[PDB]
């Protein structure tokens, strides 16, 4: 039962944050992760 | 009393269903978890029609999950409505269809069929008088097309008495989403024709059409885009369902809107579809959801009806609202529209009027229409099946499971036999 | 009965377009 | 539940083994000790769970040469691998389809197939192997023919995916990997359900234009492939709006049985100090695997026909924007499909956008893997073709096959099949007249 | 002074074109139709001095 | 009940029409929201000719808004009471007209008249008793011209006892904004002539004279223009808000050719001469008589005054005793003539027409539309000389 | 939605871009970073870039620009300065080898290196773009890439691009100045090669902004920067009304069709007015009327030829900041009772008046701060003398076949050059029948 509710507890917060990532319009029509883009080139320098 | 088994198969049946019950449970008091709290008394008056009792005072779905793949059965389960289902009813097979016609009417479908005709004949005799069966699937692609093709025969020929009713997504124009679509949609024509009493075929290019001219929608997804079609669902079984005046059911509707036995495909529509933006722009009345409802722009078919003569009109209406402005609103568009009705079928529009209206509104209208026009898909679906057929391109995989290359010219020609019938009736 | 036969959409109806993700 | 096995053949197939397994390790949570941190299902598909939160690979690794097994068995994935999965030989096979096929196969087949026979003993239900290998090598070419043979006849229901690095149509690397991919290539024509192949002239011509890299290695190209496999299995690992399964991708490329050979694309291949400047909507994910400089072979896919193609979108995507890239798509000329596949696309999509390895490619929340059969793979089969009837013309280096065992006419029966496999070609893509 | 960054005349954000969503930010399930310029205040303001040439 | 169709094509008619609803809206009491916020009942009593009802008591114009150009449309929604029209009926085009005739006529233009028709039909069912249409145009350039002559042919196929009034702003003798608009002109006044059933010519030179002359204002905008040409409007239909249209025609079009109209009001006074006014029936008929006020720059003491009308106020908000003129003279002889030998002298040399031959039209088109724009005139000197 | 592509083809139209896309940067409101400031942005709706520079995530704006030259360095200036980060490098488009002031070599031997993927960067650039206005091509008439990758261009843009509308900004050879000595040679291939091509191509020499620059902004010692910066100005006013919104807007499509009365002639006269030099702008108001005097001045013409020696056919008025629409109606009814402006004796309403509220933006630099402006564009007979010298220099030239060898070695045969002067003749003669007044 509890490990039951956990997945169907991890279903609901994926649905729900992907509900918020799709609904955003501009975000999913043209958007990234700037920070990890940063961190990237960054990364990309140190080598 | 009367009762509609609902089975829903394939992936977009599946997603379709785990909606209609969705919608269906707001309108009538269900919670998630499965006993009744609403406002009302008369919600619970005709529960028992899509509802199957359970202990502690709390109502099941009387709904059949039918697919060869064990993927959608998850999202069902996980979904909002998703505690509501019998565990028993979640019948599902480890194997893969693989967008196959062949693999679905065939092979394990035609293994996983027996289990699935076990909780149909269970969910069918729990009851005292069935009025019949609702399908949902899409006749593109596997499993709901050929499972459901199955499904259908079967049942048909177990209770023939009962209607068939069959919400089934044909494959559109505009944009296509697998490649033997053609295929599929060919071969499960033929078993819709003389099995089924009322099919509504349903493009998602007029879906998305809707969404993005009338609905207005910054992005119209698959969960509005089934929302749409469980809207005509609930629309279209009402009148069994709450009280009304001038009650028209399924069997009614069948009797009206099916002149001859085969000309049975009908264009489902939906009409008090507004966008927020407009909401108070607008002036929703009896001539609005009928000038809305005839509007050629909200048919969930990608078959355009100025092209073609309507044979039969049907409108279901929501809400308590004035009879004489309905009966003399639907004198007034035949009146007024002549040459898009044929003069064989005079006063050729049914009207049902239930009090009840669905939630978020007060008055609402549901539409039901066959017509010429619908030779347009069986002419495109022929184009199709001919141009890859020439070739006999992707095929081996129905040769392998077991078809024959006559089997392909039979299905072709009855769709071309269906052509004929609806171009004579056209052209009287 | 004016009041009654007018249709005033509520958020009940626009609350149901845009639920789920797929 | 969803599982498939993984058999790598050959150097190539072992670093782009290292590649692929690092890329899932990273995907899912996996440590190179084997041990999830976290403590879900998708380590089904390439991961076993042993007791005590164990997690082993379904993986063959395969060498008839060692120490690149050694180096496996020495780095950081060391405790990952089984031990008795990586499995080696003592004698090279030294650019010889005779010695990796006839030879020095027979004492290593009994051993990979127990294995093998294992791992789909370990398995509910099986959806097919992966075979990663390429059109070099006598191991690459002679006991990866000799392993479909064998798994043809002992497990033929089974579906098959080959990725194999077919030859440079410039550059290559041998004397001899002409010789080898006109014998391998008709081995494994019968016995390869689908088979994506990619030249290392294309990925060298990708990572220099679209990741900048000046010097590309051998690391960035098994990296890309990597990518490009998972993009392909990524529906049987992670929840999606079309999930789209390994019979589906074998379904909804051939039209015919012997048409089984698609191209693979991957799109943002962009380089994390560009993609400040490109929106990478779906439009512009979809219209740069068309565009005929992404294709990870050296051929124009202009100078063709496409049969077929399958989209499989990962990360944020809505079928309303796949829909409109494949509507904009269908109306320019320079893709002109056949006349017989009218609707000629298959979308799969799946929530899960790819991960990074710390290394070359940029971290997007789109990207769209596209596998499209057309006909313009004739000009790279018929460029080794003529390079075998330039050697085989007056007979080099066939004194080594005759020698370890294979008879004479293989070479031209080869050579003869693959001519017919051209004439399929044309023949399908040729205009209905009648 | 060498420039001031007047906002009073440019073309803004079409209302009717352009409906893909991606040109206004958050969540927004419905397109904007209400007639709401990101350019109205600082114009409904020169309107306000407009005068019409009927008994002024 | 009868009610009016308000369609509007052009950049022009946009601007013209929008000016137009808010002084409708003014007239009647709705604010920009679109509530009705007024004084007197009155106002309310015949509402239903130029607004239908929605839910809550919103009063939203019965108006039909094209362009070819997806730019303008925009502009009538920013305007101020731009808030007040049904998104739907913002029917555009996605592409430009580009001050063609052939471009709005054979074109993306008629490419564009099914859907426009749709939405004209759409509001036309949902109604009782349609007395006419009124469509505010531009003569020159594209749109105005060749869409809106396009639509008033199809409105006249599908409609055909309802009057067309068509407010066309005409070229003007001393300024020209354009270059091809003797082209456009003189290939829209053919469609005029047979299809409308009231055409009233507004010129720019003319309403500049007035707002200059008479209104003696320093820097006269196209606001200022448009409202005088609203005002006039307002004036004209007045009758059925608070002489019809049907009555307006049949004592006002003797031979059913010649409906070419002046159009005038003229309770007008400048700001520095109101306070010494004396508004009175004789010095509004002086006000209004006169070759001063006229709004169609041909002047009528050339001509002879074939009928004339005086719609006198409901007055107008902010006013004791306004008065309206229409009128058809000889006069409007000249502005027909002006054009002529401007489009004569353009096709002598058969020079601006490759964009219209490009289009699919012909040759024959120019010369056939000439010669019937002159068998407009043998009507028109007819009458001014018995 | 109203987006155009522009190119920038050889070392002029690739500084003549960077002083277009540095007012394009400082007027509508972009950094050199790319990133628009928050303020800028009215609560980030503001469309009026979207004609010029792309969104893409991260809000950076990126320009819908080519810059394509043959040889290097002057690519790199851009890609190592000020402007480094705004455009993407893969817009910047170079090659290795200059054409070396040949047609030849920039037509037919170095072109192929890169006209594939400057075609493929265009087709780019046109797929985010929903309704394309048209392609600005900004080059010379000089130098060898600037003739002949402008044709290859032409040609294969015309080929792929049929519907779409094309205007040149090129700088036309002078009289006397002059920068090479092939410049005739490449000046006649590349009109006879772009004549059919062409929908509308605007000429600016160099002579008469050497004029302008001296005269109306006392400034002794400009160079290039403060030349080009107002064809800058001039490409900020032809595209303007579908950039920002006025009494009178006017589109690409509509400038065509009202200044161009046949199809051959398509070569108007760019002059603008306001060169004013602040310690010379304070003291006169600047009306609409002497705006237009300005521009109707034989003097600010900005091709050095003189337009009393011919006739006016359509002129397009473009009028920017606090015009009033009726005055210019009454500056233009002066301007048509002036006598020594002269038009055709067939095109009497001559005039297309364009009215954009906008006022003209001010660099760091030369011109400027006025609240009222005007581009003018004059299609005229006069551009025939500029025509002629040019071919009197090219007799000169090929009497006796000087550098030709250079030509024709390079890939190109030799009837090239006669089927271009009897093109050019062709025009010439046009020209004639087009001036000449009606007697039937
Ligand atoms: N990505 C990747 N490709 C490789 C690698 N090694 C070789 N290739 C490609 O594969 C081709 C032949 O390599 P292999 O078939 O793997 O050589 P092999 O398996 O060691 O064969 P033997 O030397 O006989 O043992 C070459 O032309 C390379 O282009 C590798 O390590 N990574
Ligand atoms: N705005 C502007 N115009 C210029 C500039 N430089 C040159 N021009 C014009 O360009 C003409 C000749 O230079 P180009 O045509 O650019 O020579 P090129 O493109 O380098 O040709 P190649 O030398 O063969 O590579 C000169 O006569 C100038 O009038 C400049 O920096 N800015
Ligand atoms: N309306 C609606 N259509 C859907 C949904 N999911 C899938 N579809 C449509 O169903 C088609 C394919 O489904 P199908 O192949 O029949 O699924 P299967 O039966 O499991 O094989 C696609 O073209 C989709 O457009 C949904 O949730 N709602
Ligand atoms: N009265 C009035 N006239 C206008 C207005 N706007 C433009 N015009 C006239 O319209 C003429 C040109 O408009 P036009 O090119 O026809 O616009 P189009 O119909 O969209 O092509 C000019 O000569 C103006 O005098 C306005 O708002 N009011």
């Amino acid at each position: 039962d509890l490990e039951e509710d956990f997945g169907q507890a991890k279903k609901r917060h994926a649905e729900l944050c992907r509900q918020k990532r799709i609904f955003n319009a501009r975000n999913r029509i043209f958007g990234g992760d700037i920070d990890a883009w940063n961190v990237q080139v960054c990364d990309q320098k140190i080598r | 009393m009367r009762e509609i088994v609902h089975l829903q198969a394939g992936q977009c049946g599946n997603q379709i269903g785990a909606k209609f019950w969705e919608v269906i449970s707001d309108e009538h008091g269900i919670d998630p978890t499965g006993t009744y709290h609403g406002d009302s008394d008369l919600q619970l008056e005709r529960i028992n029609v899509y509802y199957n009792e359970a202990t502690g005072g709390k109502y099941v779905p009387r709904a059949v999950l039918v697919d060869l793949e064990p993927g959608t059965m998850d999202s069902v389960r996980s979904g909002p409505f998703g505690q509501i289902f019998r565990p028993d009813n979640f019948v599902f097979g480890q194997s893969g269809a693989g967008n196959n016609w062949a693999k679905g009417h065939y092979t394990e479908g035609a293994e996983l069929v027996d289990s699935v005709l076990d909780v149909v004949r269970k969910e069918a005799e729990s009851c005292d008088c069935l009025q019949g069966f609702q399908l949902t699937h899409s006749l593109g692609g596997g499993t709901g097309s050929g499972m459901g093709t199955l499904l259908i025969s079967k049942i048909r020929e177990e209770y023939p008495d009962r209607i068939m009713n069959t919400f089934s997504v044909v494959p559109s124009p505009k944009v296509s989403d697998t490649v033997v679509e053609p295929y599929n949609a060919t071969l499960s024509v033929h078993q819709l024709v003389e099995n089924t009493d009322e099919t509504y075929c349903i493009d998602n290019e007029a879906l998305y059409d809707i969404c993005f001219r009338t609905l207005k929608l910054t992005t119209p997804t698959y969960g509005d885009l089934n929302h749409l079609v469980s809207a005509t669902m609930s629309g279209v079984t009402t009148c069994l369902r709450f009280p009304g005046q001038l009650n028209a059911d399924l069997r009614k509707l069948a009797v009206n809107m099916v002149p001859f036995p085969r000309l049975h495909f009908f264009m489902p529509g939906f009409a008090p579809l507004t966008s927020r933006g407009s909401q108070q722009y607008r002036a929703l009345t009896v001539p609005e959801l009928t000038q809305q409802m005839f509007d050629a722009k909200n048919m969930m078919a990608a078959c355009d009806p100025r092209h073609g003569r309507y044979l039969t009109v049907a409108a279901v209406f929501r809400g308590r609202m004035s009879m004489k402005e309905v009966d003399e609103q639907m004198l007034n568009v035949q009146n007024k529209n002549s040459s898009y009705f044929v003069e064989w079928i005079p006063n050729n529009v049914k009207t049902a009027v239930c009090d009840i209206p669905p939630r978020g509104l007060k008055m609402s209208a549901t539409f039901i229409g066959n017509s010429t026009a619908i030779q347009e898909l069986f002419k495109r679906i022929s184009e199709q099946f001919t141009a890859m057929f020439r070739r006999k391109a992707f095929l081996h995989w129905y040769t392998g499971e077991g078809m024959d290359e006559m089997e392909f010219t039979e299905a072709e020609s009855n769709m071309n036999d269906l052509g004929n019938p609806v171009v004579t009736r056209g052209a009287c | 009965m004016k009041e009654i036969y007018t249709n005033q959409p509520t958020e009940d109806y626009f609350t149901q377009f845009n639920t789920r993700s797929r | 539940q969803r599982e498939c096995i993984s058999v790598h053949v050959g150097q190539a197939g072992v670093q782009i083994g290292n590649a692929c397994w690092e890329l899932y390790c990273l995907e899912h949570g996996i440590q190179p000790d084997g041990q999830m941190p976290s403590d879900d299902d998708s380590f089904n598909t390439f991961f076993s769970e042993t007791g005590a939160g164990k997690h082993v690979p379904r993986a063959v690794f395969v060498d008839l040469e060692p120490t690149v097994i050694d180096e496996v068995r020495t780095g950081t994935y060391r405790q990952l691998f089984h031990p008795e999965q990586l499995i080696t030989g003592k004698e090279d096979a030294a650019n010889n389809y005779a010695r990796g096929h006839y030879t020095i196969g027979k004492e290593l087949i009994d051993l990979v197939l127990d294995r093998i026979r294992k791992l789909a003993d370990q398995c509910t239900g099986l959806q097919g192997f992966l075979i990663f290998h390429s059109f070099g090598g006598g191991t690459g070419s002679g006991f990866t023919s000799l392993l479909m043979e064998r798994l043809s006849v002992d497990y033929g229901k089974k579906s098959k995916l080959e990725f194999s690095i077919y030859p440079a149509p410039q550059v290559s690397t041998a004397v001899v990997e002409p010789y080898n991919s006109i014998l391998t290539t008709h081995t494994t024509l019968e016995h390869s359900d689908c088979a994506f192949m990619v030249d290392n002239e294309a990925i060298y011509d990708i990572c220099r234009r679209n990741l900048d890299i000046e010097r590309p290695t051998y690391t960035n190209l098994n990296r890309l492939i990597s990518q490009i496999v998972s993009s392909i299995t990524a529906s049987l690992r992670f929840d999606g709006a079309l999930n789209v399964d390994l019979t589906e991708f074998q379904t909804n490329l051939v039209p015919y049985p012997r048409i089984h050979f698609p191209l693979a694309t991957y799109a943002p291949v962009i380089s994390a100090e560009k993609a400040y400047h490109e929106q990478l909507s779906v439009a512009e994910i979809t219209n740069a695997c068309f565009e005929p400089a992404n294709q990870m072979v050296k051929c124009d896919p202009r100078h063709g026909k496409y049969m077929a193609c399958c989209l499989l979108y990962r990360g944020d995507v809505v079928p309303k924007d796949v829909n409109a890239a494949i509507a904009a798509i269908k109306t320019k000329r320079s893709i002109q499909f056949v006349d017989w596949c009218p609707t000629g696309f298959k979308v799969g999509i799946n929530y899960q956008p790819p991960t990074v390895v710390p290394g070359d490619l940029a971290k997007v929340q789109r990207a769209v893997c596209m596998l499209s059969n057309t006909t313009a793979i004739a000009e790279a089969w018929a460029r080794l073709d003529h390079k075998f009837d330039l050697m085989y013309a007056k007979r080099a280096f066939v004194h080594w096959y005759v020698g370890e065992g294979m008879e004479e006419g293989e070479f031209s029966e080869a050579r003869e099949d693959m001519a017919a496999l051209e004439k399929d070609y044309e023949e399908v893509g040729m205009d209905s007249v009648e | 002074q060498d420039d001031d960054y007047s906002v009073v005349h440019r073309k803004c954000r079409s209302q009717f074109t352009d409906l893909n969503g991606s040109k206004r930010f958050g969540i927004n399930t419905w397109h904007d139709e209400s007639g709401i310029y990101a350019n109205s205040y600082l114009k409904r303001k020169l309107y306000s001095l407009t005068t019409s040439p009927i008994a002024p």
